[PDB]
């Protein structure tokens, strides 16, 4: 019976690598997103006075990428789950990895949107109304919150790696 | 005993223990992650002169490890230090092992001092440095890197890297390495305007690079071009460009410029086999643009935006063995699409949108053994569209709304129920969903 529940343990600990791995794919995603709405945003600030004209080319770009950020955080899913919409984020996921009840893993992950991010706002046809260096740290402070949610889910998979190295042996 | 011990292997994983416990002098690998070491010293060790393999990942934060621990572990090849958040490392830490072949030290907040300082001194052997996802800011080797004459494996996946330069780079001059790992770390600093750019020189200065991956690291085709122009002459067999998030203009915008012929030029004698510039929003394939690849037998172009092919796009490929252009937004292909790639063996074309072939669209591709077709909008091909394609061996067809009409699909049936053994899953008319090779048109 003790067997059993080693099993157990180690099969719930793959799944919560499996979602893990998935939000990590998607993070990825939305990070790369985001890098390129800097690029943009800085180009955007290097544009001369008479080359105005390319602002509304970007600002058009730039409101396709929040769109992408914005269905990634609403589709991403495992298990039937939303993985980076908030709608998970205060109970989190909860894995039964101990050889005996008690023994847990809660995860949290937050929500990616856009608005959650603070990156909806964007305009790079008004940096008259917000500033250059607002809108770009507004962008670094998404770049930030994601990368530090994708290191925190590396920590947990790596724990749940080590788990199913102990119940093996 | 405290731990699992099953013959050479014990393993501590989670035990709630807060000093190396008491094991068999026989076990030569140890697992002691997830547990509460605050602090590891010389007696930490000193009963286990045997380790070959050792783990200490993920301890509570701030594990400290003093000079001289492992002083000793003379056997020790792999030593693995992951997860240790706020890791306290002594600059003698790793004293005694001139053995040690791997060291890994995966998001342990560590700074660039970790490579400059004397950290790593005494390791003489070293194969491979896994220092991802830490706080590297600047690749600055010391210079006892120089005499590590095994050294081939580094990566530094996810450290914020400003930029990179020759003057960093010196110390690993001279090196082969069988894989150099630079994938998202940013080079925020290396922009269009950057002074750097003329004092750089080439960070790969007599540096051979058999997997460079600098994957996730943008590469706007300025960059890209600055970049290339300053490493031209390193020999590069792999070249993994993946997740160049600014490379590509992208479908509807002309805000960035797709790569051209200008763009890859400074790797004209790298002697690339491979490269992968997948997933990097690209949307036209312009006029040469691989024609400084002199050398390439794989290409990987899958998961871009492409919808534009110019003509000679391919022109000096005349070694490219395999192209893949899954998931893009082809609507269509025609004969010019894939001239110049007369030793063409597998063509990925799988995922896109492409409603209509051309009517001699692979007449230019005598010795190609693979054809992915599947998941596209094809209704129909033209009339003997397969039959100079005397070497292939498999082809995907599925996935398409095929119309089963007589006597239009009287070539693709006939030919598909004559090739059955070729066809990979099964092409199915549009409606009725039987098989297309089972239509017998009158
Ligand atoms: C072309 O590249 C695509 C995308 O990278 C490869 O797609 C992978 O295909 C394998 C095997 O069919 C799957 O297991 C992976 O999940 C796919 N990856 C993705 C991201 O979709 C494809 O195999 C490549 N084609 C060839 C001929 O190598
Ligand atoms: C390691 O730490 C202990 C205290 O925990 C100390 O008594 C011992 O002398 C130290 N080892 C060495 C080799 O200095
Ligand atoms: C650790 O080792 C270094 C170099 O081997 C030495 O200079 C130093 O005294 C040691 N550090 C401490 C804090 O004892
Ligand atoms: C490159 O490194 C090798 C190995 O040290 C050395 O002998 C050779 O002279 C170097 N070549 C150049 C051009 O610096």
């Amino acid at each position: 019976g003790q067997i059993r529940g080693l099993e157990m343990a180690s099969k719930n600990s793959q799944d919560g690598i499996s979602l893990i791995q998935t939000a990590e794919g998607a993070l990825t995603e939305t990070h790369a997103i985001l890098q390129r709405m800097r690029e943009l945003t800085v180009q955007a600030g290097n544009t001369g006075t008479q080359q105005a004209e390319d602002l509304g080319a970007i600002k058009d770009e730039m409101d396709a990428l929040i769109e992408e950020i914005d269905g990634i955080s609403n589709r991403t899913e495992f298990n039937g789950k939303k993985l980076l919409d908030g709608t998970n984020s205060t109970d989190g996921f909860t894995f039964q990895i101990g050889a005996n009840a008690g023994q847990q893993l809660n995860v949290k992950i937050d929500s990616m949107s856009s608005t959650a991010l603070g990156v909806n706002a964007l305009d790079v046809t008004d940096f008259a109304a917000t500033a250059f260096d607002d809108q770009l740290k507004s962008i670094d402070t998404a770049i930030n919150t994601v990368s530090t949610q994708r290191a925190k889910l590396g920590a947990v998979q790596n724990r749940l790696e080590h788990t199913i190295n102990n119940l093996g042996a | 005993s405290e731990c699992s011990v099953i013959g050479y292997n014990a393993i501590c994983i989670n035990r709630g223990l807060h000093q190396v416990p008491e094991l068999p002098a026989h076990v030569n690998y140890v697992d002691l992650s997830l547990n509460s070491i605050a602090e590891l010293n010389e007696t930490s060790f000193s009963r286990l002169q045997d380790l070959q393999f050792l783990k200490v990942e993920q301890q509570t934060p701030g594990l400290v490890i003093r000079n001289n621990t492992f002083r000793g572990l003379s056997s020790l090849i792999i030593l693995k230090l992951d997860y240790n958040q706020f890791l306290q490392l002594e600059t003698g830490a790793f004293n005694g092992l001139a053995n040690l072949e791997v060291l890994t030290l995966t998001q342990c907040n560590l700074d660039g001092a970790v490579l400059s300082g004397n950290f790593f001194k005494p390791l003489t052997s070293l194969e491979m440095l896994v220092l991802r996802d830490n706080n590297i800011k600047k690749i600055q080797p010391a210079s006892f890197f120089l005499n590590m004459r095994r050294f081939h494996v580094l990566d530094l996946t996810f450290n914020k890297v400003k930029s990179i330069c020759e003057e960093d780079l010196l110390n690993f001059q001279g090196k082969h390495f069988t894989l150099l790992r630079l994938s998202s770390i940013t080079l925020q600093d290396m922009n269009e305007y950057w002074l750097g750019w003329e004092k750089c020189g080439n960070p790969f200065k007599n540096t051979s690079i058999t997997t460079l991956d600098l994957s996730g690291n943008g590469f706007k085709e300025s960059m890209a071009k600055r970049f290339f122009d300053a490493i031209a002459g390193t020999k590069i067999q792999s070249l993994i460009l993946s997740n160049s998030y600014n490379m590509g203009s992208s479908f509807g915008h002309t805000n960035f410029k797709d790569p051209d012929n200008f763009t890859f030029k400074g790797l004209e004698a790298s002697g690339v086999k491979t490269c992968d510039l997948s997933k990097s929003k690209i949307f036209a394939l312009l006029k040469s643009v691989f024609s400084h690849f002199t050398d390439l037998e794989q290409l990987t172009l899958a998961q871009n935006e492409i919808n534009k092919i110019d003509d000679n796009a391919f022109w000096g490929l005349t070694h490219l063995l395999k192209l893949n252009l899954s998931q893009n937004f082809l609507g269509s292909i025609d004969s010019r699409m894939f001239e110049n790639l007369d030793k063409l063996e597998v063509l990925d074309l799988s995922y896109n949108h492409i409603r209509a072939l051309g009517d001699q669209s692979f007449l230019g591709l005598p010795n190609l053994k693979e054809l992915a077709l599947d998941t596209n909008q094809l209704k129909s091909v033209p009339d003997g569209i397969f039959d100079r394609l005397t070497s292939l061996q498999k082809i995907w067809l599925h996935t398409n709304p095929w119309d089963c009409s007589c006597p239009r699909i009287d070539y693709l049936s006939r030919w598909l129920n004559k090739n059955s053994q070729k066809e990979q899953g099964s092409a199915k008319c549009s409606g009725s969903g039987k098989p297309v090779r089972s239509i017998i048109c009158p």
